[PDB]
Order: C-alpha cells, then structure tokens, then sequence
C-alpha cells in the first residue's frame, strides 16, 4: 500500500517531461502496433473513411527504472500528463477522437525495466483519395500514415513490434462496408521529407472493391431494357405514326429520367466516368430510334415493311451488342 | 469595502453541501422567460427553445450585515457558491451562451437569498402524433428536475410570474402557431429516489394553409380531371387511354410530396389517405374505362358510363363530406 | 457543520489512484441504466443513438462514516476527488455527458461505505445491420461495457438488479421501429493476459412494414395491374396500347427513382430492389407482349389468342411471384 | 497514348535516371521503380506515393534515392555506390498500389525499360 | 525592466469581481462595429452570420499608472484579471470567438486609465421572417447587444461617433448571393425585464431578394406552359387525341414546375406571393382541359375539314375562349405584379 | 549530458517573460512564414469557402533563448510553446478553425543555438472566398488567404515568406472533386493607415472548373431534346396526335431536365450560364410546338375562309439554334 505511493511519489522527482529518453545519446525507438475493432464506413462525397483502433506505444525510459515488490506499475491518467510521450499524429488524418467516456481510454504501463506501454482507444477520420474514372467498378487502397509530428529520423524512430503483416490486426466482424469489400491490407514503413526534416512515417492500406451488384440493378439493367424498349419500335408497322411517335419519345423520357436518378446516386464530382459514358451512349441509342422513325416517316407514301426499319432491326441490336462487350471488358479487365 | 464583504463571505463556506443540508429541503422558486421557440424538427421528433432560467433560493450561511442591499455580480462568484444540480430531462442536446462572457447573473441580497439566472438553449425532446396529420395539434413538455437531490432535500415552486413570454411572432415557428401555454408540478419515482419535476407544456396547431394549396387542391383538380373522360366518346380510345394514363402518371408524382417533411410512420395519416383515395378514383376510372371498351367492342352495360358519370362524382363528393367532417369537426 | 466535519475527515487523506481493497478481493460493481429515448437509428451509417441515466455501485471502505443516519448526496465535482471505475463502451463512437445547468453527474454516499455514480449519458454506438431483407429486416443492436484497465483479479461486473437492471425499454417509441425484447449478457472475455469483465445489453428492432405498403408495393401493384388493361384493349387500337404501356413503363420509373431518392442509401441489392425490378420487368414484358401482337399481325398462330393467354398469364405469374416473394422473405 | 519514356543510364563504372510520364497526370498515383536482373525476376526498387512517402527495398535502403516532379510530371532515381550485383534492366512503373505497392501486379503503366551496365 | 514593474504592480489590490466606480458614478461604454463581412442568411434557419471586429472603450480609475509608456498592450491573461463589459447579443444564437492560432482579443490602457477592449467575433443571430411576399420581400435583420448581470443604473452603452459613423462596412464585405445589403440603421433604446432596465444598442441591416432567379426559373415556365395550354384553342375540334394529350401534358408539366419550386423555398405553412402564382397557373390549365371537354361534348362529325359533305363549324366556345382565357391570365398578371412590386 | 542540457533549458526558461516581443524596444522582429498544403476539401459554391489543412512554419529570432555548448538543434516538448513568446497571427478570412490534438496537439518547438525558435502548428482552417458564378460552369475561381497580426504594427513585427516563391509547397499535390489549380501566388505587403503599417501576407488560388459532368449530363441531353423537337417539321401536318405528343413531351423533357438540375446542382439564388442555356432550350422548343399549332390553324381555322411554314421552319429552327449556341459559347469562353 505505502509502497506503492512512495514509488508512485519517488518516481518522478528529478524528471524532465520536455526532453526525449536518451536525449543527445541515442535514438528513441518506439514499436507500435494496431488493432483495428471495427473499420467504419467509407465516404464517397468526402473521399475519407472511419477507423476504431487500439493503438499501443512501446519505448524504453531508462529515468523511470524502479525497484520494489511489484513488477509493473499502471500509471494514473494524471500521472501519465506528466511523463514524455511521443506525439505520434496521423498524416492524412482529418478529424480524430481520443475517447474519454466514462473516463479517459488511455493505459500507461511501467515494467521494472523501465520500458512503458501505452495503450489509447482512438476513432481516426482520414482521407482516401480516390480515382473515381472507373465507377462502380474501381479499387482503391485508402492509407493510413502515422508518425512523429516534432521528432526528425535522427531522434525518434518507429517499429512494428511484430512481423508488419502481423503487427495490424482487424478483428473478424470489424468491417462495417455496405458499400465495398475489404480485401486485405498491406503494412510498410518509409521515409518522408520536409521542409522540417527527414521523418519517419508506418503506412498501412486498406484495399477496398466496390460492390456492382446494386448498380446492376438500379442502374444497368433498367437502361438496358429502355434501349431495347426504343429498339422494340422498329417492329410496329411504319402506318402506326403517333403510336411509334409516342413510344420514341417516352423512351426518351424515361431514360432522362433514369440518367438523372443514376447520377443522384453518385458523389458529386465533375469528371466523366464509367456509368456516365454508358448512360451517354443509351441516350444517344435513344435519341438514334427516333431519329430513324422520323427517316422512315418521310418515305412512307399496301405498304411494304421499310427496308430502313429491317436494317434498323439488325444493326441497332447488333451496335448495341458490340458496344457492351466492349464496355464490359473494358472496365471488368482491369 | 465590498471585497472585505466578499472574502468574509467566503470564508468557511463548503460548496459541497446544500444550504440547511439535514435540516430541511431547499426551496427554489423558478422562473422561465421564453427569448424565442425554434422550429419543430418533426423528423428528429425535437424542437429548439431559448430561455431565460431563474432560480432563487435561501443560503443563510451567505448573510451580511452592511450598508449595502444587494451585492450584484458576473458569473465569476457562481464557480465559488452552491448552486442547485437543476437540469432538463427530455433534453436531447442543450448549451449555454458563452459570448463575449458567460451569459450567467448571480445576485445576493443581506437576508441570504440567492438570485441566479443563465440563458440556454434547449432542444427538447416532443413526441409526435401524426395520425391527424396536418390537421395535428401537439403539446410539447419541457420537464427540468434536480439530479441528484431527491424530494427530501430539493423542493421545486413555480413563483407567481412562473412562465413569460415575448412576441409570439418573432418566433421561428414555420408550421406551427402557438396557441398555449400551461404549466404543472409531480413528482416521479426513480431507483435513485423521488424527484420533483416541474413541466411546461406550450401547444402547437398545425396550419394547413400550404398543404390546402400544394396537395389538396391539385389532387382534387386531378380527379376531376380525370372524370373527362366519362364525356368523351367511348370510340375515341387513344384519348380515353391516353387521358386516363396521365392522370395515373400525375397523381403518383403528387403522391410523392406526401411524405416530405414528416417521419417515416408507419400508419395512415390523414393527408396519406387522402391521395391513395384520390390514387383509388383515377385507378377505378381507368379500369371503368377499360371494361366498358372490352364489353362494347371486344364482346345497362352499354350505358356505364352515364351511371359512371354520376357515381363517381357522388362517391367523391361523400368521401370529401366523411373526411372533412372526421377531421375537421370530429 | 459536523456533517461539514465528516466529509472533510472522509476526504482527507483519500488517494484517488488506489482502488478499493488494492491488495484484497476484487471490487464488484453493479450497473444499472434507465433508458431515456433511443432515436437515429441510421442503416447509412449503421449506428444508433440512445439517452441514458447510468449508474453503477460499489463498496469503498474508506468512505464509510458514522453517527449521520442520512445518505449524503454531494456536489458532482467531488466525483473529481474519489476513485471511480474505467467503465467504457467499447463500441461507442461519440458519446458526451450532458453539462446543462451543470455536469449531469451525481455522488451519494451511504454510511456502510457504499458509493452511487450517476451519470446522464447520450451515446451513439455502432451496430452492424444486415439489410438484405429491407424493409422485412430484424436487426439486433447491443451495448458493451467493459472495464478498460482492469482484469477480474481486480474488477467485477454484474447487473445490479439481474434481469430487471435495464429499465425504460418498454416505452419507447421508434417511429420505423419496433422494440421486440431485450437481454443482459454478463460474460468474462477470457484472453491469454487474463479474463476481462463485461456487460451487454441488446435489442432486437423490428421494422414496421406499413410505411412500405402505403408508399411502395401498392403503387406498384396498382400500375402493373393498370398495364393489363391493354390486353383487354382492341389490337387494332396501337396509339392506346402503346401510350397506355409505355406510360406504365415510365410510371414504374418515376416511382423507382422516387424511392431511390428518399430511402437511405444502401448500395446493394435488397428486398425492396427485387420487388421493384420484378414490377419493371413486368410492366416491361407487358408492352413487349403488344408489340409480339402487332408484328405478328402487321408484319407477317392467331393474333387474338396471344392476347387470351396473356389475359390469364400475366395475372397467374404475378400473383406467384408475389406468393414466392411474400414467402421467402417471411 | 500515354508512356513512361525513361532516360538516362548506360556504361557506369553517381548517375541519375529520369522518367517522364506523357498522356497522363500521375500527381495522385504511386511512382516506382523496378530492377529485373537476366532472367531472375522483377525486383523492387523504391517507390513514391501521393504524399512524398518514399519506400525502399532492403538490398537499397539508404543508396538510391527516389523524386517525383509533380510538376514536370517526372520521377527520378538517384543511384549511387553502384556495383555489378546492379547491373540489370531498369523499369519505370506508376499505379495505384492495390494489394501492395511493392507487387509488380499492383503496377499498369509501364515504362519502356533502361539498361545499365556495370563494370569493375 | 520598469515595463515588467509596471505591468506587475498594475494588479495589486484590483477586485476583477467589481465595476469600475461602484457606488460612485454609472460605467460609461463607448462601443463600435467593424462589419469584415455580412455572411451569408439563412431563410430555412432565419438566421444571418456576421464577422465583426467589436470595439469597447471605458474608464477605469483603479489602473492608472504612470511612466514612460503612453499606451500598455496587455497579454490574455493578464486581460482576463480585470473586469470587462458583459456585453451579450440578445438574438445571438451560437457566437465564435477565434482562437487561431491566437484568442483574437486586444487591451489597452492609457496612462489616463481609459481601456480599449477589440475582439474578433462571428455571430450568427436571429432574423425573423414574414414570406408571405416571397420573392417579392424585403427584411430588416436585427443586431441587438447589451449588458446582461448590470442595469441601466450600472452600466450604459454608448457608440463613440454618431451612429451611423459608428458601425462601418467594409467595401467588398458583402457575403450575400440571394439579398442586397442596402444599408443600416444604428439606434439604441432601453428594455425593461424582469429583472431592471437595461440599455439596448440596435443595428438593422435592410435586405432585398433578388428577383431575377425566380423569374428565370419558376415565373417564365409557367407563364409558357399556361400559353402552351391556352395555344389547344387553336387546334380542330376533331382532334380529340391531340387536345387530349395536349391538356393533360400540360397539367402534368405544371405539376412538376409546381413540386421544384416548392422545394427551392423553404418550408413554411403558409402561401406565399408564388405559391399563389403556382395555383392560378394550375387552375387556367386545368380549366383550359374542362373548355375542351366541352367544346368535345358538341362534336359531331368525327372527320374534320379537308383542304377541299358537311363539316363541323369552329366552336363558338372556341372563338369565346381564344380571347377570355388569355384576357383573364393577362389581367391576372398586371394584378398579382402591380400587387407585389409596389410593396 | 543529459543534465546539462536540462539544466541549459532552465536557465532559458528562468526569467524569460512570454509578455515581451524579441528585441521589445529595438527593431521589429522578423518572421519568416512557410505552408506545407497537405489536402484542399469542400470548396462550398453555397456556403462560399473552403477548407485546407496545412503545416504553417514560423521562424524569428528571439536573443533572449540562444545556448552555447550544445551542437543539436532542441526540439523541445509541445506544451513548452505555452511557456515561450509566439507571433499574434491570425487568418482574416478564417471563419472556423482548429489545431489538430490527436494524439497529442500537432505542435513544434525546435530551438537552434543562435535563437532562432521554430514554431509549427498543424491547421485545419475553413478560409472564406467570396465566388462570382455568373459564368458557371464555365467560371474560374480566385481563393486567399490572408495572415496578419492581430495587434501588431510593423515597428514591432514583420512578415516574410521565407524561401520567396518556394515558401508554399505542396500545391500541385492537391485534387480536387471538381475543380483544378492552375496556380498560386505569394503576396507580401503592408496595409498602410492613419495608425501605421499593419503586415499581412496572401496565398491565392486559381481554380479552374472541370466541364465533363456538365457537358455529358446538363447541355449534351438538351441539345438532343431540342433536336428532337425538330422531328415535328418533318411529319405531316394531318399528323395531329403525332406532332402535339411529341412538341409537349419534349417540353416535359425539358422541364424534368430543367428541375432536376435544379435539385441536383448547388443552390445558387442567381441567374448563371446553366440557366440561361436552359431556357433558352425550353424557348426553342415552346417555339417548335407553337410552330405546329400556328399551321394547324392556318390550315384548318383560316381554310374556307402549309407546307412552306414548314419548309421554312426546316431550315430556321436549326440555323438559329447554331446561332445561339455561337454566342453562347463564344460569351462565355
Ligand atoms: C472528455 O473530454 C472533453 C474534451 O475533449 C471534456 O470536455 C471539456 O470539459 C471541460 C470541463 O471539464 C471544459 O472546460 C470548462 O469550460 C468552461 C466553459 O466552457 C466554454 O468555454 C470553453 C473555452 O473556455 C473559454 O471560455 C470560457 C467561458 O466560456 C472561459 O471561462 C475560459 O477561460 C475560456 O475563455 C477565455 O480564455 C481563452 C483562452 O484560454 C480566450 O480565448 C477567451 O477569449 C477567454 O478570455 C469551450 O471550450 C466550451 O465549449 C465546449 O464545451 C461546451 C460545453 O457545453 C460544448 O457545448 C462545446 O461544443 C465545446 O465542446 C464552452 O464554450 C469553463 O468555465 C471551465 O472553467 C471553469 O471551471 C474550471 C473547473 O476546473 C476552473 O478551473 C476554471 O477556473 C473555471 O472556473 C469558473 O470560471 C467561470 C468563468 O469562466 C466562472 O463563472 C465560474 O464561477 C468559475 O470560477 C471562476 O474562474 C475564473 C477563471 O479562473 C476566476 O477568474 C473567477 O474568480 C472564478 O474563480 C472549464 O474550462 C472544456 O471546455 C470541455 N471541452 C470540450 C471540447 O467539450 C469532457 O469533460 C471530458 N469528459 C470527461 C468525463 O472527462
Ligand atoms: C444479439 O446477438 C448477441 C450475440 O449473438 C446475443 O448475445 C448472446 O445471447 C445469448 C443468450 O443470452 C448468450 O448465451 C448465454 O451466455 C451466457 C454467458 O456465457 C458466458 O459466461 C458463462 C459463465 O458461466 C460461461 O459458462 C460461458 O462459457 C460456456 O459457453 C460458451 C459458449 O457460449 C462455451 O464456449 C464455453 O466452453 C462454456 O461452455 C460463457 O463464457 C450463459 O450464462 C447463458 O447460459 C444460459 O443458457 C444455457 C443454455 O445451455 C444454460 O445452460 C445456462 O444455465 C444459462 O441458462 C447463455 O449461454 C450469448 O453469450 C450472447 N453472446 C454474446 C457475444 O454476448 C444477443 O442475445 C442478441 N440479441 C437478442 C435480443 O437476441
Ligand atoms: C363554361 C361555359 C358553359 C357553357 C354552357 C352552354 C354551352 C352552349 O350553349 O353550347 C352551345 C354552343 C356550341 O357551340 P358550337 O358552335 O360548337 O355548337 C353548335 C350548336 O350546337 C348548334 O346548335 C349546332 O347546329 P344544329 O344543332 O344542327 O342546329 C352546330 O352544329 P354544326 O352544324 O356547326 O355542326 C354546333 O356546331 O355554344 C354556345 O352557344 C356558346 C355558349 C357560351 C360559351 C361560353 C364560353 C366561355
Ligand atoms: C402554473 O403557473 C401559475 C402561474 O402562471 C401558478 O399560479 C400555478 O400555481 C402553476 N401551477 C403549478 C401546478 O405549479
């Protein structure tokens, strides 16, 4: 009981929170390692991800070595305020949260060795950058980059504690993604250079595939069956002028109305992508139908069945057959 | 002169213990004075109000002989006294005001009494019945008690100006008027204790002067529109279609605004029935339509739609009459 | 005054960074929590929102007084001076006690020593929702507590109360949502370090499906049987069966973006996707059935028997993909 | 079309390999470069993201320094201490760094290639 | 060396807790605004954000000093040992006082002991709202400011020029897109509450909407689609498919400029200026629809007039309708704009 | 070692007042002011700002912490800033800000045995920019930032870009959503008053808006609808259900293009480019279909009492159509 509080007391006397262990002797290596309990969701509108992780600290202190019965000392929060830390910050984070309900989720641990342990509960908001040219069929590897904000590669220097690969662990029901599939991560360590200095920055990414599937649904498919729908006017008798008149352009309308609500569901960016071009060509297709009605109108002086109207329902079935499996293996290749 | 008052007052006072703590309990008078009620969040099920809170209570370890009344001071001695644990308890999010200096008064007079007043705003919790909708009326609470003194130690009393209120119009309420205000007194029995809880109920109607021009009118205006085509000539069947189609088309794309500013509730309102019967009528009519086509041309009957021309403008008009009188009057 | 003397003597001496019996048997604390609401239940972002009053108890020696029969309710900032549990929630992601008037926190003390720690807490915490059966979806979403520096040779759980602890479960009111039952799970997560205490508390939510209907399947069912009709119209009329099919097949359209636009965004097939594309397929295959007719006609067995299947076919296929639908998904 | 035209190198018994990128803009791509020595495999070399993180392999941690000119859209090698174990075919490489930025996989475009030789 | 005995000694004795001159005279506060920005307004929230560099000057005999220093620029904390004004916005909601990287505060005192107290603010405050006459509208948002613990008896406020010289606007200080900043009125007055009187300082800012977006974008298609409905008087009787379509198209295109333009403006239970547009428009297409279906009730060859039997005449009704409904809606309009503009 | 330098840091930090500026009755001191961009996010048509999060570097020299014996640079604890005299600046523009603090305040001091002090802040500020859309989308943007010291004049301190041009980096290393820059420049100068000089330092933008999204979803769609209107001239003018359905559903097209992009786009309370090629569309086509009711009537009203309205039409309506597009186009780029 007395014990503890006089080594508690003891320990700090004489230390000197502002300067790093091993100042002007050697480098302070810290090994670090995460567990990652649940990898939250993912913005498209905001090219940044949620991430809920144990982040743990080890580094040596020789000026809090101690000798009594016990063999580890678990340090108050208050206690652990006064006591160098290293100020690991995240690169491309952009809004994180130490949590501190119902009381602060921080555990500072001191071996009789003097080697510390610090443990925190963190929820990091970080950028990922995407390249959406190829949506809905694009992979991205959304990073996550930590290191010494103050602490060149000269002073501070970051490990993983085990094997990278096994030193970030995600927890089996950790992905929380309705949008994308967490295929994996790959850990690396690398060195950064700025205007500051050489510094050292533990990479990890995250490599996310988006799910086709609802845009098959939604999206695909409804266009698909409005172009054959326009395509299907080819086989009404050429005497029917306000019925293929009105099918050509309700087909339009519909497939505005389907352009507009597919590019509701996607993020607002201003470059072209993958569903726009295809979503471009129906139109065009669309637009084609009734365009050829109107040529076959003009000739209509019984009456045979228009040569341009047997043409039209070869090639424009056909073109659009080439231009899927163009547009398929395009993007699914790659 | 009034720092020597100050620093005696100060002096053996322990803000840890309510005033005549094993004695008595504390007796608060409280007074609300309402800036502003925001708006009525109905999808989160919440609104916004800004209020001037005001208690006042008695410390006799605070008495002062001097020349002096009252000693009139900024929030810097509020840290320094006791101050009841008074807060709101259908509160979902609540701050105080802190620009340029804590909005807080705290006022003593010689006797021992304690005046201290804060401004906040409080978005309080309300709970919605939509069945009317938008014929509805609500009656929003606003519930405050203390939260760790129970009914033995801390007695809440509304004083005699216990709720104020300024220009009714200056307030934010898009859809609603306020129409009242009442104020009430319990006490509510939790695992922690008894509690005095004091409630200020401020009743909302609805106005239905938007949705009358937006959604009743319009789907009226359609319904009629589609008995036209019990006039037009039942040879003419690409108008028939063609009108009773569009109609189907026009009244799906209002039944959209139906549910546009309220939650997703999952029984019938008054404005949801309204459409589908409107959706119902232009539906029958097609259908109507469609029979007297199959039976004259594809195959009493023959005369269908001069019954039609009269039933479906007398079914609208006795729905319109059962509607109105179960919502308006009833 | 000899109150004031008693809570000074507690407090003096009191070291905050030793728990209860140290070197001795673990300290047990009970937790209780009364629900006040639970609202934004969000299926984008897979996380839910709930109000609550937690409260834990506990055993400390050193806190024990004598003479005052009373149980002493301090200030909450004394809860700053004493020893209090590391309890969080492990799958919180932005929680915050409420500070209006002052912090939401309270401290009783007993005579025999046994410590009251109130808090008012609202928390969002995230809950993986399964939505492929949207909306005919159950989703069960939990509350984990546990200890964050403490091993069972140091700190115990359990609920104070047993099954009775949680209360206040039985009147809220979710407007999509319906609270089927709750359970409490009191489990020791067991590593090679050594056991972990913990406490679950879970709901089972079910989705109320009359939103849905109202808005939803009866639109849709009501256009695709208004797309019929023209297998009742004459061949002959093209310019009605034409408009009357593709105006259905731009309804069903319009009301598939509709929703697409005002339910939240699940980006992967669900129960309601099916249902709509099966209602566009059908619609679909209706104006193709007309256009098989007139090229069959026009162009080149009997014209009016394909309408006579269709007649019985398209009615049968419907309602067994309705009957297949309604079942699987039940 | 777009290519990654790779200078430099040659007969070294300090040299600097540039690499330009043409008919893209590699500003938010991974830059790498890559060794494949006769007949033995693809090696990774060093390589540069987005953010300025430079990457290096073991076997040239601390001898080949890797920059990117975002503005010239370029990325250079800066190789020093060479000896014969080096001397191979250099490629340039730009991607995205899915599954590894180290994966020769995870890399589409791909430059020309660039001989050097080494001798002692 | 003399500047840190100064700044020392400036503080003993001092009761931050008191006002100057208590017991003695009434603290006099000069006050002016420098507006960097109007931000932008909010109709939905009825709320206007403002930047604002705030200015307090007064006298406190308990400061004075004397050396070779003429003016003393204090450091934060040692301006937050000596009282200040609590001056408080009364239809403030959520104020930012700018903490980067710096507080953005200023003190200084002059030897006479008069103190100079500037902080940079960002209020968002209360502007209530009548659309009845929307777009056609104009507001005044109110700024009021004043003591909250000290009564007239106290503490009063005063601006340090002539009102209208003491709020100044910066040239490019204008963050509006939907109004026009026309000017302010400064004014100060009193009110009473429950607890005293206390001195109020007002700023009115005068807003206009811009009415051209509306007119591009709701006012014009409907107008054309009411022409294009009022354009089927004009078609032969005997096509009834095409004046059919005609009618319910337009009734249709109606209803989708109707749904759009109610969701562009907030949502007030209320009708506004366009909302009673809207429902006239709809209800001239609507009757242009019943006209047809009552010229169509007095049809009776179905064929119509070649360019070479008997043929139906042009409808009376027509010949009435191609001239009352365009009449009307003109009317109509010189009505609802002589009504609106000359608000 | 260790000791020694510990006992170096006292000595700077014993007597040392924060409430002084370096050299407080000599010379203003200099500081020198770099950005490291890392990301430039949600560039706000509506709220009129946006957001960037850099590493702002100060350097001056203050005299007061120069240290002999030691050859290192001292890169100091964070919380020793709170302990020591910092420049008062303050972003002008700046509406909501903050300093990242995870895991601990994204800070430094670094101290070099001359004096000069290094101060570092990571920053995430959202910077107003006042936008002129009159030519959206075909518009470009000019965004600051401005730096100035809150109560300061120029006899007591001085800003400078330290580097010159090569201060900012990190500048070609942004993507935006949907915009580009072109580039940015460094302004220093000194706003010039009655009570003096205050300094203040510029960083500006030149965004340049991408056209793709709005060409393959706002102008390419109407022009087809518009040419689709043109059908009606090329059917027989007997052809009544055929030209009325078609002249009234392209002008529901329209009005559906019209009110989506309205929904979808920012709302920007004032008359654009988008808008004025959008009516201009629907004016097009409300011409077209009054065209046909104009030979409607001719032919049928005014008969007892047509094929070169439409001949004449054939021709008129694609020609002015391309006129307008003309200037349009040549208006607006
Ligand atoms: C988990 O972690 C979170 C954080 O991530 C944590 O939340 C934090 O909780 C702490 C409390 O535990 C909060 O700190 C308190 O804040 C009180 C005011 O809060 C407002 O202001 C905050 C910023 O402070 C500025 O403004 C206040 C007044 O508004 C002012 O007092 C300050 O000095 C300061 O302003 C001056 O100085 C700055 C420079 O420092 C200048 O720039 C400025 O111009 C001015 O000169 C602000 O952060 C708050 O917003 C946050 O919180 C609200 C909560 O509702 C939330 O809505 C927001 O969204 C946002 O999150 C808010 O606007 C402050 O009064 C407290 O200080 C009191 O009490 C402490 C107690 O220890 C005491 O030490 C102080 O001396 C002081 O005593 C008071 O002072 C009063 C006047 O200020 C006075 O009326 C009282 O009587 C009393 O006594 C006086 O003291 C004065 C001064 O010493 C003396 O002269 C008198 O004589 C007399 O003695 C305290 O700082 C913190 O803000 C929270 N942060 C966040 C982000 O939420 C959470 O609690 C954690 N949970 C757990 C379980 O651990
Ligand atoms: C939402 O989803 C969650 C997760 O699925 C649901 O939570 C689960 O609820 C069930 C039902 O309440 C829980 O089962 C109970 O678990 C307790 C605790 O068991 C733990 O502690 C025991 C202490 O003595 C220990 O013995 C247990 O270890 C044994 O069992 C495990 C397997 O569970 C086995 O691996 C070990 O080897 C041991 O054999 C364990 O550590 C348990 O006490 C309960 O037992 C009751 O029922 C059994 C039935 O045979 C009976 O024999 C007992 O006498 C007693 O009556 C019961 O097993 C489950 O643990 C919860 N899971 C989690 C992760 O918390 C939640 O219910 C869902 N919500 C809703 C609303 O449904
Ligand atoms: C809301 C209005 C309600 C009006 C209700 C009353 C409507 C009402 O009275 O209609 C009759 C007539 C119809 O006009 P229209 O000229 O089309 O009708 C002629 C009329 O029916 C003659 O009687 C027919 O000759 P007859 O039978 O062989 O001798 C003649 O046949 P044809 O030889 O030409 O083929 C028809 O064409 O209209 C008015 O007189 C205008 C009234 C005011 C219209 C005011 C419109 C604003
Ligand atoms: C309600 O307030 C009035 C004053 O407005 C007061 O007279 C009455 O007693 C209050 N009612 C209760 C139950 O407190």
């Amino acid at each position: 009981t007395t014990v503890f509080t006089r080594i508690l007391d003891r320990l700090l006397d004489g230390y000197d929170n502002r300067l790093r262990p091993g100042l002007g002797e050697r480098v302070t290596e810290v090994k670090t390692d995460i567990f990652v309990t649940s990898f939250g969701p993912v913005s498209d509108h905001d090219m940044e991800y949620t991430i809920d992780v144990f982040f743990r600290q080890s580094w040596k202190d020789e000026r809090l070595k101690f000798k009594g019965p016990m063999t580890v000392l678990r340090l108050n929060n208050l206690m652990a305020s006064k006591i160098w830390t290293p100020d690991t910050f995240f690169h491309n984070g952009k809004k994180s949260v130490a949590h501190n309900m119902t009381m602060p989720n921080k555990l500072l641990r001191i071996t009789e060795d003097g080697t510390l342990l610090y443990t925190m509960r963190l929820t990091v908001r970080a950028e990922c950058p995407m390249h959406l040219e190829d949506f809905p069929m694009d992979a991205h590897a959304c990073p996550l980059k930590f290191g010494s904000y103050a602490y060149t590669r000269a002073e501070v220097v970051y490990e993983w504690t085990r094997e990278p690969a096994r030193s970030v662990v995600v927890a089996e029901d950790g992905s929380r993604l309705n949008q994308y599939d967490l295929l994996g991560q790959t850990v690396d360590s690398g060195i950064v250079q700025s205007s500051t200095g050489e510094y050292v920055v533990m990479t990890t990414h995250f490599h996310l595939k988006r799910k086709i599937g609802y845009f098959v649904i939604q999206t695909y498919l409804p266009c698909i069956m409005t172009v054959i729908l326009s395509q299907v006017s080819f086989w009404l008798n050429r005497e029917s002028v306000p019925a293929r008149t009105v099918f050509g352009v309700t087909t339009v309308l519909t497939m505005t109305t389907l352009s507009i609500s597919a590019r509701n569901s996607l993020p607002k960016v201003a470059y072209a992508t993958a569903m726009d071009w295809f979503i471009a060509v129906c139109y065009a297709f669309v637009f084609s139908a009734l365009i050829e009605f109107a040529t076959v109108n003009y000739f209509t002086k019984f009456n045979s069945v228009s040569k341009i109207d047997r043409l039209s329902r070869i090639a424009f079935p056909l073109l659009f057959g080439i231009f899927n499996l163009v547009y398929w293996a395009t993007y699914l290749n790659r | 002169d009034v720092t020597v008052i100050l620093n005696n007052l100060l002096e053996g006072y322990d803000n840890k213990l309510r005033p005549d703590i094993g004695v008595k309990p504390t007796l608060i008078h409280t007074d609300m004075y309402v800036n502003s009620i925001g708006p009525v969040n109905a999808i989160n099920m919440e609104y916004t109000i800004d209020i001037f809170f005001a208690q006042t209570w008695y410390d006799r370890r605070l008495k002062f002989n001097s020349t002096i009344k009252v000693l009139r001071l900024n929030s810097n001695m509020v840290g320094k006294i006791w101050i009841p644990d008074t807060f709101f308890r259908n509160s979902k999010k609540a701050d105080a005001h802190w620009i340029t200096t804590p909005n807080r008064m705290l006022r003593i007079w010689n006797d021992g009494r304690v005046l201290y007043t804060l401004r906040l705003t409080i978005d309080a919790e309300c709970q919605l019945q939509l069945h009317n909708f938008p014929m509805d009326e609500h009656s929003c609470p606003l519930e405050f008690s203390s939260y760790g003194y129970p009914r033995e130690e801390i007695v809440y009393q509304w004083k005699r100006s216990s709720v104020e209120v300024g220009d009714t119009r200056s307030w934010r309420l898009y859809q609603f008027s306020f129409v009242g205000l009442r104020n009430t007194t319990e006490v509510v029995k939790t695992t922690s204790g008894d509690y005095v809880v004091m409630s200020v109920y401020f009743d909302l109607s609805r106005r239905m002067g938007y949705f009358t021009i937006q959604t009743y009118i319009p789907c009226t205006l359609i319904v009629v529109l589609s008995w036209v085509s019990f006039w037009i000539n039942k040879d003419a069947v690409p108008a028939r279609t063609s009108l009773g189609i569009t109609t189907v088309l026009t009244m799906t794309t209002l039944s959209t605004i139906a549910r546009k500013s309220l939650p997703k509730v999952s029984y019938v309102t008054a404005m949801d029935l309204f459409v589908s019967v409107c959706f119902i009528f232009v539906f029958s009519a097609l259908v109507e339509y469609g029979t007297l086509h199959y039976f004259v041309s594809n195959r009493r009957i023959a005369k269908m739609d001069s019954y039609a021309r009269i039933f479906f403008p007398t079914a609208f008009c006795l729905f319109n009459l059962v509607y109105w009188v179960s919502y308006l009057y009833l | 005054s000899f109150v004031k003397e008693t809570v000074d003597k507690l407090l003096k001496g009191y070291d905050i960074r030793l728990r209860p019996d140290f070197g001795g048997p673990p300290v047990c604390v009970g937790m209780n929590i009364d629900i006040a609401s639970i609202d934004m239940v969000s299926e984008v972002n897979m996380d839910y929102t709930l109000t609550m009053y937690f409260q834990q108890y506990w055993r400390d020696k050193r806190l024990a007084y004598s003479g005052i029969p009373l149980n002493l309710t301090l200030d909450n900032r004394v809860a700053d001076q004493l020893w209090v549990p590391d309890t969080y929630f492990l799958n919180d992601k932005k929680s915050f006690v409420h500070g209006v008037t002052v912090k939401n926190r309270m401290i009783r003390l007993h005579p025999d020593g046994t410590v009251l720690y109130g808090l008012r807490i609202t928390t969002t915490a995230a809950c993986m929702m399964d939505l492929r059966r949207y909306p005919l979806d159950e989703q069960n979403c939990t509350l984990e507590i546990e200890s964050y520096g403490y091993t069972t040779d140091d700190i115990e759980f359990y609920w104070r109360g047993g099954d009775k602890a949680v209360t206040g479960v039985e009147r809220i009111e979710l407007p999509q949502f319906s609270i089927v039952e709750h359970r409490l799970v009191s489990r020791n997560v067991v590593f090679a370090t050594g056991a972990y205490p913990r406490l679950s508390l879970s709901f089972r939510l079910k989705r109320n499906i009359g939103y849905f209907i109202l808005q939803t399947y009866m639109p849709s069912i009501l256009i695709t049987i208004l797309s019929w009709v023209s297998f009742w119209i004459n061949y002959d009329a093209s310019a009605a069966r034409v408009a009357l099919g593709i105006t259905t097949v731009l309804t069903m359209t319009t009301i598939n973006t509709h929703l697409r636009e005002t339910l939240p965004k699940i980006p992967y097939v669900k129960a309601i996707d099916m249902y709509l594309m099966g209602c566009f397929v059908f619609v679909f295959l209706a104006l193709l059935e007309y256009a098989f007719v007139n090229y069959i006609f026009f162009g080149r067995t009997d014209v009016n028997a394909i309408d006579r299947w269709s007649r019985i076919v398209f009615p049968f296929t419907f309602s067994l993909f309705n009957l297949v639908y309604w079942l699987y998904y039940v | 079309q777009v290519q990654l035209q790779e200078s430099g190198g040659g007969l070294v018994q300090s040299l600097r390999v540039s690499c330009a990128a043409s008919g893209r803009t590699f500003t938010t791509y991974i830059m790498a470069w890559f060794r494949q020595a006769p007949g033995k495999e693809r090696e990774f070399l060093a390589a540069m993201d987005q953010g300025r993180i430079q990457y290096y392999g073991d076997s040239v941690r601390g001898r080949f320094t890797i920059s990117r000119d975002y503005a010239k859209n370029s990325v250079d090698l800066q190789l020093d201490g060479l000896r014969p174990e080096d001397t191979a075919v250099y490629y340039c490489a730009a991607g995205a760094g899915f599954w590894g930025l180290r994966t020769a996989s995870s890399y589409h475009y791909w430059g020309q290639g660039t001989q050097v030789t080494v001798s002692s």
